[PDB]
């Protein structure tokens, strides 16, 4: 694993040691390589998970998840310029090697073995985001932005430090082999019951849960496009992958103690369904598409079959690939107008005439058109969630139909009807986002193909 | 090719059509058409790929293990037991689900070719799975998703307890 | 043509370099080298290794 | 502009807690919320206790 | 017979060649037209012959490969099946979808986004057909979502006209109704017979079904225009002529009675189930045959007269009489 | 270095490689037992997984 | 944990510290020490405005040697007072055999532990 | 740019230099600016108006924005994201609203009486049951290879 760490490093004093029209062929070229590197990773096989070290490991969940994450960055690293070409020099360079660095602690949070040094992994991914949001948030509420954000994170996330300490001097070491093999039922006395809810509520926060999702609008909104991708799918995807470690321990506590927050999920994702109707600032329909889609992964969490553990990391990594691509989109369109409303910028079927192709394509992905990866997320978390019970499916086909409207009204509101002609100045489409576009649907298609890589330890 | 043991067939069963018409049979020309125009050229062409394959020979080999002991001859905490003992078990766990898979391959095979009398003659077959699947659900089911040995050994002791107890309380 | 430029050539040396010290790592973790009870043959035919 | 700051920025101020903010607030945030955890409640006590009687029809159940 | 499977596939592969064209062509043909045409009357040729062996001997025959994700104790392969259904059903289509080609290549004869159109129009002929073949019902489920997203496109084919789009969410809206219904289907199929597949579920016939029927009579009612969730059939007359003539001629129209023909060993008895089927069929016709009266827009009278049908065919499947409504769809 | 080196050599190291946690393996060997559990006439899988002779019921 | 023998005055390093293992020549704490003190030299160029990686490359040696040589030998301090620490742990564990007793190994034939069943 | 003074704190109170302000700055006519009043729903200070309003305002004025009936500088009621044309259409109907529900209602309601009408009385044409030939057609119904013959046979009648 170490031969994935090593070269994310550097890869770090190479765009210092580049100069002007030098740093970027260097650092995209040699990510995408890097691309190339832990796509060599996927060997993982059978009995147990794959050891890359006395400390590093891999289960079948974090493969897709670092694959994705090796994948995002030079997408990522593309997708950022020309709203920070004319900035300067030091600053850009400043610029990548943050991203780097941010990189660098998303593979150390994902291949941990520990879950203390989990910990810090994750709140040293969590430092990287406020400087680049807070740095070039672009709106006049970035400082708002970035203290909701940092105060939500770590008030949430601080607790779960005192609870992991605890397991850590009740019951010996913590490698995820140890935490099994070892692991003996804990009843229900309220100790046990605050405990679970010390660690089930940090990650409830960075999931979203329902009650604790105004952080995330903010936060994207004031958000350039960069910290925009990072923030949306490698973060809230790596909630979900600690929520989905540490629920090995506490079991016999989850089915007494979890019926409040399956609740609060299920009602909240109506709600949040219902709220990304009739909203402007088209970019915050995809932060309350982001609270939907992670409503439904906690439904997925808290009921605990391999068939939701299955459905859960399906819907992880298509849910990820299709905000990120959206809000790259989002961002093209903010490049034309300089509005980020939703009812001003109009027309554009007969302008741009290639750019409503990707629009309809990541549009039907999030409708889960069936060969997609979206819908074989959802119908197996409704399965599950139907064995739960025979009346949750209310829930789940309302916010089928609702996610349905939403989903079609951001296609043919901003993209349909008539051009509002006064804009004259819209350029006809760049090379670049026509390749942005094309890494993202290139891989979520082939996916569609040959799916049985990215289900999860319960294959 | 397979083992016809593991998957039986039932015998061929086949008439010959003997018009009592005078146009007569279209579809035997096109079938005679058929065949020396589409079957002839890819057999020629399957002679050459097998020769050009079996000009030097591989082999793979059906992958083989031991049978390391149990979860019941390991002791309290003491990993270096239990890690055998999990990794037996657990690939007992996905060849059991396999299994079930091939009697369901069997029963499907059995709709289509006895058609529409259902319920004649594969009821045997019908038996022999829900036999197998009384099983299965008896042993593998309420466990959830953290699966490990340790609660299927509990499933298994609270299980036969509980029947125990039940035929004492019968006698 | 190396000394045209260095800077483009540095990653694949560093991946090389974390492959070599991953290899030494697990050499150095070279306990229970045919000890288990499912994966345990003799040395054969010539030099006594099993993995390297 | 003058109506997208007034519909999003321009309403945490300015407010005030009335009688009539409140009272809807709890009414439409907590009363579907706690309605639905009842009866989720007795749906899955429902299910527990007769599957705890063991007269269910999970004859073949597997896909749990 | 290998004849038989042979020329079943290759039914299908002959419509997937043109969309990989002008994906791929770039330099515009000007036969695309004739060349969609052709393909399409070469397809009509290959699906006369099996039909015909079909019914000259039976020989009735399920094909089934390509399995991904045979995860648990279940598994799903690309598959169909051909009885009677899906075996002679599938010339009818196409050779109406043959004529509606060359009445496009006249109608439509003043537009440079002609080859879009056709792109778009033998799209929604290949899911027509893999939802008319399918057994593995996950497949039913992609060809349901793939006949409904096509149908939007193919309504909001002129852009601008607030109306046509408005007209293009009712039937996108309808159809998410008939998902509702028809994934609570496939979630009783799956948590009580171990699968979702058409041959298991009739080989082990359950006693309890309310629920399943409960969502297939949720499927069809929202997908084929009858009543409660009717009213998207003008909504869909809004779009152009050729369009709305495949949309509510055969394709996309009958898709949701197809599914309960289909399931006819399953809905044999319940006599609660047939109830409901012809009472709601009996509602549907009369309510769009009273509201087909006083109307003086064509295509909303030629469409309420479909769904005057649609009614019947719904009160056909109430009788325990499957077959004559399939008659019924041909004709 | 983003297609024609990546996406590719991606389609053809993902659309196989080995039996991704022991997929066929699991095949073929349950094809094996069970037609030795045809040829031997036992039951195809026994339940009770674990030999109730190395089991011990605590007592009332 | 206290001093035991500071009687035994406070002596950085014992001269029992000269059985346990030195670390090695470039061991990784102390590659990282190194790494740190170049670094250090390159911030030292960088707060004022004398220029990067040029131009101090004495202080950028002169760095290089002091963080290494005191990370060495507080690496030898630490090496040392964790071998202390499980020498004492040892022999108050042999000292008294009467509070630490064995616990004989119940094997999972007759461990009972109940199911609780998530379904 | 944009002014701070364009943005919108507080209600009508007082009401001469503040409506003034709000008539100068929502450009309206000057007692025709209402808010909404101030029960502390938030809402700030921004109009009422007539609130229907998109299936009005007839289509040959040839305004600025075609499909949305802007003027580039109407003060833009409140719930405009729900009356874009395509989201609700508020027509002058042509007949009520109430005649609409109560003959809707009727309909429905009596139909619905007459289907219940229809469930407790079948017709059938009168005709006794089919005569099955092998024990009302045993031994191919479920199973039951070797359990139980089920005696019951049928009579040339
Ligand atoms: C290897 C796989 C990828 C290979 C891609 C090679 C390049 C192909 C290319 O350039 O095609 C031209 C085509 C553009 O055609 P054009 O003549 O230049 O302009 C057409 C207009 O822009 C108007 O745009 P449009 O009408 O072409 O947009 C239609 C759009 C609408 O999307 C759908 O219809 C999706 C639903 C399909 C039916 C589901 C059942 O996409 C499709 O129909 C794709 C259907 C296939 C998806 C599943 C396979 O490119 C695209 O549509 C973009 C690529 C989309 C992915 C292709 C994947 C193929 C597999
Ligand atoms: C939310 C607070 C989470 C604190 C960490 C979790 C935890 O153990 O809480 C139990 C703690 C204290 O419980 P506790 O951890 O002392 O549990 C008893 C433990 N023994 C028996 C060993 C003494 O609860 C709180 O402090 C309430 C808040
Ligand atoms: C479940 C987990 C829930 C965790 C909740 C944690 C607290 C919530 C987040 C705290 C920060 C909130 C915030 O950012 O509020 C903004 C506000 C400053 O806003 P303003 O008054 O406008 O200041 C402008 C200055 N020119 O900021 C403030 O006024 C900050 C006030 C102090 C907050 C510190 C953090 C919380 C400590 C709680 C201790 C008790």
């Amino acid at each position: 694993m170490l031969k994935y760490i090593i070269p994310t490093m550097m890869l770090m004093p190479l765009t210092w040691l580049s100069k002007n029209s030098m740093i970027w062929i260097n650092t995209t070229l040699h990510s995408l390589l890097i691309s190339l590197t832990s796509l060599l990773l996927l060997n993982q096989f059978g009995d147990n998970s794959l050891n890359f070290s006395l400390t590093f490991f891999s289960d079948s969940l974090s493969t897709p998840l670092l694959i994705l994450t090796m994948w995002l960055l030079p997408l990522m690293l593309m997708a950022s310029q020309h709203h920070l070409s004319k900035e300067n020099l030091a600053r850009k360079k400043l610029f990548i090697s943050m991203l780097i660095l941010l990189q660098l602690f998303l593979i150390m949070t994902f291949t941990a073995t520990e879950l203390i040094f989990f910990y810090i992994m994750f709140e040293a991914t969590l430092v990287p985001t406020l400087i680049i949001i807070t740095r070039w948030g672009n709106q006049t509420e970035r400082l708002n932005a970035g203290l909701y954000f940092l105060f939500y994170t770590l008030a949430g996330s601080l607790p779960l430090l005192v609870a992991l300490i605890y397991i850590q001097n009740t019951m010996g070491s913590l490698n995820f082999l140890i935490l099994q093999y070892w692991v003996q039922p804990m009843p229900n006395s309220w100790s046990n019951t605050f405990m679970w809810l010390a660690c089930m509520m940090a990650f409830m926060v960075k999931m979203p849960l329902y009650g604790l999702h105004l952080w995330l609008p903010k936060a994207h909104v004031e958000a350039p496009i960069a910290g925009s991708m990072v923030l949306a799918a490698i973060l809230l995807k790596l909630g979900g992958y600690g929520m989905m470690r540490i629920t090995l321990l506490l079991n016999p506590i989850t089915d007494f103690m979890a019926y409040p927050f399956i609740m609060l999920s299920l009602w909240g994702m109506i709600m949040t369904s219902s709220i990304c109707l009739r909203q402007t600032d088209l970019k915050s329909l995809i932060a309350y598409s982001s609270v939907s889609h992670m409503a439904l992964v906690i439904v997925a969490i808290l009921i605990q079959t391999p068939w939701s553990y299955m459905g859960a990391t399906a819907l992880m990594i298509a849910h990820g690939l299709t905000s990120s691509m959206l809000f790259c989109l989002a961002n093209s369109n903010y490049e034309r107008v300089h509005s980020r409303t939703m009812i001003l910028a109009r027309g554009l079927q007969t302008l741009l005439p290639l750019m409503a192709a990707w629009w309809l394509l990541a549009s039907l992905t999030n409708l889960a058109l069936p060969p997609s990866i979206n819908l074989i997320g959802e119908l197996f978390v409704v399965m599950s969630t139907f064995s739960w019970s025979n009346i949750t499916i209310i829930l789940m086909g309302l916010n089928m139909v609702i996610t349905a409207l939403y989903s079609l009204y951001m296609l043919i509101t901003t993209q349909r009807g008539k051009h509002t002609h006064h804009i004259n100045n819209i350029l006809p489409s760049f090379t670049r986002e026509n390749a942005l576009m094309s890494l993202h649907m290139l891989p979520l298609l082939l996916l569609s193909l040959n799916p049985k890589i990215i289900l999860g330890p319960l294959y | 090719s397979w083992d016809k043991d593991v998957y039986p067939e039932p015998p061929r069963r086949t008439p010959a059509p003997s018009p009592q018409t005078s146009l007569p049979n279209p579809i035997t020309y096109l079938t005679k058409a058929f065949d020396l125009l589409v079957d002839r050229p890819v057999t020629l062409v399957r002679e050459f790929i097998e020769r050009q394959h079996a000009k030097n020979k591989y082999y793979y080999y059906h992958r083989e293990f031991r049978r390391v002991p149990d979860i019941t001859e390991c002791h309290e905490k003491d990993v270096l037991c239990m890690f055998e003992a999990e990794m037996q078990w657990k690939r007992d766990y996905k060849v059991d689900q396999e299994i079930v898979n091939i009697i369901q391959e069997r029963l499907k095979a059995c709709q289509q070719r006895e058609g529409e009398s259902h319920r004649q003659n594969c009821a045997k077959e019908l038996q022999q799975f829900t036999q197998v699947v009384k099983a299965y659900q008896d042993r593998y089911h309420d466990l959830g998703a953290h699966y490990s040995a340790r609660k299927c050994l509990a499933k298994q002791k609270q299980r036969m307890l509980a029947e125990r107890k039940a035929t004492k309380e019968a006698a | 043509v190396v000394r045209d430029h260095w800077i483009h050539v540095l990653v694949p040396v560093g991946f090389v370099f974390g492959y070599y010290l991953d290899r030494k790592n697990d050499e150095k973790l070279a306990a229970f080298r045919n000890k288990s009870l499912l994966y345990k043959r003799e040395l054969k035919p010539n030099e006594e290794v099993t993995w390297k | 502009i003058r109506w997208t700051c007034a519909r999003s920025a321009n309403v945490y101020p300015n407010f005030r807690p009335n009688t009539k903010t409140s009272l809807l607030g709890a009414l439409f945030g907590i009363g579907p919320l706690i309605f639905w955890y009842y009866v989720f409640k007795t749906d899955r006590d429902r299910k527990e206790k007769l599957i705890q009687e063991g007269k269910l029809d999970r004859t073949f159940n597997i896909s749990y | 017979m290998n004849l038989f499977s042979s020329l079943t596939l290759v039914t299908l592969i002959l419509l997937t060649m043109p969309i990989a064209a002008i994906n791929f062509n770039t330099h515009k043909f000007t036969n695309y037209p004739l060349y969609v045409k052709t393909t399409i009357s070469c397809a009509f040729i290959t699906s006369m012959i099996p039909t015909m062996m079909f019914i000259h001997t039976g020989q009735e025959m399920i094909i089934s490969n390509w399995h991904w994700l045979t995860i648990q104790t279940l598994k799903l392969s690309l598959s169909f099946k051909m009885d009677f259904f899906s075996m002679m059903f599938v010339p009818v289509a196409l050779f109406v979808t043959w004529s509606i080609m060359e009445f496009s290549m006249w109608y439509m004869h003043s537009d440079p986004n002609i080859n879009q159109f056709f792109k778009y129009l033998l799209l929604f002929l290949i899911t027509m057909l893999i939802l008319v073949t399918a057994n593995n019902l996950f497949q039913l489920f992609i060809g349901w979502e793939g006949v409904g997203i096509m149908s939007f496109l193919l309504i909001g084919w002129w852009y601008g006209r607030t109306d046509a789009n408005t007209a293009a969410l009712q039937a996108i809206l309808y159809n998410r109704i008939g998902d509702i219904g028809f994934i609570l289907a496939m979630a009783w199929f799956l948590i009580n017979l171990n699968t979702w597949d058409l041959q298991q579920i009739f080989m082990l016939n359950p006693n309890d079904s309310n629920l399943p029927l409960m969502g297939l009579i949720l499927a069809a009612t929202g997908k084929s225009a009858q009543f409660g969730l009717h009213p998207w059939l003008p909504s869909a007359m809004e779009g152009p002529t050729p369009v709305s003539a495949l949309l509510h001629s055969s394709t996309m129209v009958v898709a949701g009675i197809f599914l309960l023909i289909r399931f006819y060993p399953l809905t044999e008895n319940n006599k609660f189930g047939q109830s409901i089927m012809l009472c709601l069929g009996a509602m549907t016709t009369l309510f769009t045959a009273m509201c087909a009266l006083t109307q003086n827009d064509i295509k909303k009278i030629i469409a309420f007269s479909t769904s005057s049908q649609l009614g019947l065919m719904m009160v056909t499947i109430g009788i325990n009489q499957p077959h004559l409504a399939f008659l019924h769809i041909c004709t | 270095f983003g297609f024609s080196i990546v996406l590719v050599l991606g389609s053809t190291f993902v659309a196989y490689l080995p039996d991704y946690r022991m997929q066929e393996w699991a095949r073929r060997e349950a094809e094996r037992l069970v037609k030795y559990r045809e040829a031997h006439g036992l039951p195809l899988m026994e339940s009770n997984c674990f030999d109730p002779s190395k089991i011990q019921l605590p007592e009332d | 944990m206290t001093g035991r023998q500071a009687r035994a005055p406070l002596q950085f390093l014992p001269d029992e510290a000269r059985s346990l293992p030195p670390p090695k020549l470039t061991d990784p704490r102390l590659a990282y020490i190194g790494f740190l003190g170049y670094c250090s030299g390159l911030i030292d160029n960088a707060i004022r405005r004398r220029p990067v990686l040029s131009a101090g490359l004495h202080r950028q040696f002169l760095y290089i040697t002091s963080f290494v040589f005191v990370g060495y030998y507080l690496l030898k301090r630490q090496d040392y007072m964790y071998a202390v620490r499980d020498h004492d742990m040892f022999s108050y564990i042999k000292s008294h055999p009467e509070d630490f007793p064995e616990k004989d190994k119940k094997t999972y034939r007759e461990v009972f532990e109940e199911f609780h069943p998530v379904r | 740019s944009h002014i701070t003074k364009d943005m919108l704190p507080g209600p009508y109170p007082k009401t001469p230099e503040e409506r003034a302000a709000a008539a100068k700055k929502y450009n309206m006519r000057v007692e025709d600016y209402e808010p909404y009043p101030d029960d502390g729903m938030g809402y700030g200070d921004y109009p009422k108006l007539p609130d229907r309003s998109q299936q009005e305002r007839d289509p040959w004025y040839d305004w600025d924005h075609p499909d949305l009936r802007l003027n580039w500088g109407e003060p833009m009621h409140w719930d405009l994201d729900m009356y874009i044309r395509n989201r609700v259409d508020t027509s002058p109907t042509p007949v009520n609203w109430n005649l609409m529900c109560k003959h809707l209602f009727g309909f429905v309601a009596f139909m619905l009486f007459m289907f219940w009408v229809g469930e407790t009385y079948p017709t059938y044409q009168p005709v006794g049951p089919k005569q099955y030939p092998y024990n009302n057609l045993y031994l191919e119904r479920g199973g039951d290879p070797n359990k139980e013959p089920e005696p019951v046979v049928h009579y040339e009648i």
